[PDB]
């Protein structure tokens, strides 16, 4: 059933799941047209598939071209999604096929379980976790890759980096979602506390900085207030 | 006019014929029903006076045969019977209608009802929902569980009606995924209408006979079908002009008999607002969406 608070060690057992999170694929900005109306223009979007075991995360690039002379975006972006995610699958070894996709929001339930009909033993699960995994484009290098792509393409990334030579899974994954929810709410902030140090940088291969262990106890300690503060901010406390 | 003698009522029971029903009592001198309308199927149904568990009952033609009721003392319960001797069994009518011990079909001249709610029932498509080949007539009861049911468990007491399954194989076409599941049109002309049951009367007349399951023995699994192929049919986008225009007549009347005080369980709430103020035939069934909102506007 649903992924909670309750069964979350189950992210870290030894059966291949995979996160989907459609909340990117979309992308618009509204803008005024010369009549006075509103108008949006589509930008590049992604698929955000991230295996919380290992870090691999299947970034699914959606360029803008795929939206061309179609009617009723955002429900498309779901089936789009669950296209997308079924041809991964199928595209993996039977061995490296996931057990489980778990997705991030509820609308992805019956896109994504009628796209796997040929997938009967695949569950597909809802979660009542918050997951900030909106804030992927945040991370700089995603980003980038994304607005530059010119057509279609899967990039494919380690998320946590080199981290599970030293932590584990578990640890791997609340530093992740600590760092997300800290850029979704206040990027700035968040962005700054990971370079303000100019000695600390980002190897060529990886997408955040090479922090050794005392220096991550401060920068996560760092996004924790950050998130407490603005939440004081937000709702003055 | 044809009628079903009962050898005698040796339990209270309430005794219902098509819509209509009567309170019979314990070993009173009841033989039986006459008058019966030729040319429909009929159901006689039967509850107990110590166990309203189990509404149970019989679907039957008196065309195909000659039919008399009888209490098994020992399975409890009245059941149907056919009676080969055409004389015996005229004796039999003969006398008990010189006696007047018999009620007779009471059926208002002006009055439609049955047939509009049986309008594509056939009995030999009744035989092969419910199978028991060597008897003419069909046993149903509240508790008779479906094929469907069973798959999510005696074969041989199943109501093997055409399974529905908007998230299935069979219901959509590889490579056109969004498109069939938010447009059943697909599923409805080309899998059920034109391969399982080849023409509209056949796809009526399953759904009149699961709603009146539904409706007779409280059976849960037929107000299931039920809904599932009016949602079939509400759910496509292309639809023949004739078939919405007599789903509405069978929809209107369907709801026209339900007992006021049993809509609460026998009508969906989502199927129906979805049917008639989301899907693609919201502005198809005018007949149906005036009496649904007339008299039962709680559930919209
Ligand atoms: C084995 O005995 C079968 C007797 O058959 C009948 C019994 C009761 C009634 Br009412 C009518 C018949 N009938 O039509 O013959």
């Amino acid at each position: 059933g649903a992924m909670n608070s309750s069964n979350y060690a189950e992210l870290f057992n030894n059966d291949i799941k995979l996160f989907v999170d459609d909340t990117n694929v979309y992308r618009v900005t509204v803008h005024k047209t010369f009549e006075g109306n509103v108008a949006t223009k589509a930008i590049n979007g992604c698929i955000f598939t991230l295996n919380p075991k290992t870090g691999h995360l299947f970034l699914k690039i959606i360029h803008t071209s795929v939206w061309a002379g179609q009617k009723r975006l955002s429900q498309l972006a779901k089936w789009k999604t669950a296209e997308e995610v079924s041809a991964l699958v199928r595209s993996l070894p039977k061995e490296e096929q996931p057990k489980q996709i778990i997705v991030t929001r509820k609308a992805m339930l019956d896109p994504l379980e009628v796209h796997m009909l040929d997938f009967p033993n695949i569950a597909i699960r809802p979660t009542e976790l918050r997951l900030p995994f909106s804030a992927a484009m945040s991370i700089d290098k995603l980003s980038d890759v994304v607005m530059k792509a010119t057509e279609p393409q899967m990039v494919l990334f380690n998320i946590y980096d080199d981290w599970l030579d030293r932590i584990s899974s578990y640890t791997a994954f609340s530093r992740l979602t600590l760092l997300l929810r800290a850029l979704k709410t206040n990027e700035e902030s968040a962005k700054m506390i990971l370079l303000s140090d100019p000695t600390i940088t980002i190897k060529s291969y990886h997408l955040w900085p090479s922090f050794t262990d005392e220096q991550w106890i401060t920068i996560e300690s760092q996004m924790r207030d950050l998130i407490l503060t603005e939440y004081g901010r937000k709702y003055n406390v | 006019m044809n009628t079903v003698p009962f050898t005698s009522a040796p339990i209270e029971v309430t005794i219902g014929i098509d819509q209509y029903s009567f309170n019979v009592k314990e070993n009173q001198p009841f033989h039986g029903i006459k008058d019966i309308p030729i040319g429909h199927v009929h159901v006689i149904h039967f509850q107990h006076a110590d166990n309203s568990s189990m509404r149970y009952g019989y679907w039957f033609d008196c065309r195909m045969g000659n039919f008399y009721i009888q209490y098994d003392p020992k399975d409890g319960l009245y059941k149907m019977m056919e009676e080969r001797d055409g004389a015996k069994f005229e004796n039999i009518v003969h006398n008990f209608k010189e006696r007047q011990m018999m009620v007779s079909y009471p059926k208002i001249d002006e009055d439609d009802t049955w047939y509009n709610l049986t309008e594509f029932v056939q009995m030999d498509k009744i035989r092969k929902i419910v199978r028991k080949d060597e008897n003419q007539f069909s046993y149903v009861d509240s508790s008779m569980t479906t094929v469907q049911e069973n798959e999510l468990s005696d074969p041989a007491h199943s109501l093997n009606y055409t399974v529905i399954n908007f998230k299935s194989r069979e219901a959509i076409r590889p490579g056109h995924e969004m498109e069939d599941f938010l447009d059943k049109s697909y599923y409805l002309n080309t899998v059920m209408l034109q391969g399982i049951f080849k023409n509209s009367s056949n796809y009526f007349g399953e759904l009149q006979f699961a709603f009146l399951n539904a409706m007779f023995f409280g059976n849960y699994g037929s107000s299931l079908q039920w809904h599932a192929m009016i949602e079939l049919i509400c759910s496509s986008a292309t639809v023949p002009k004739h078939m919405l225009d007599k789903l509405d007549e069978i929809l209107y009347y369907q709801i026209k008999t339900l007992p006021e005080q049993y809509s609460d369980i026998l009508l969906n709430e989502r199927v129906w607002n979805i049917c008639l103020y989301s899907s693609f035939q919201k502005n198809s069934l005018h007949n149906t969406e005036k009496i649904m909102e007339n008299k039962y506007p709680e559930l919209l």
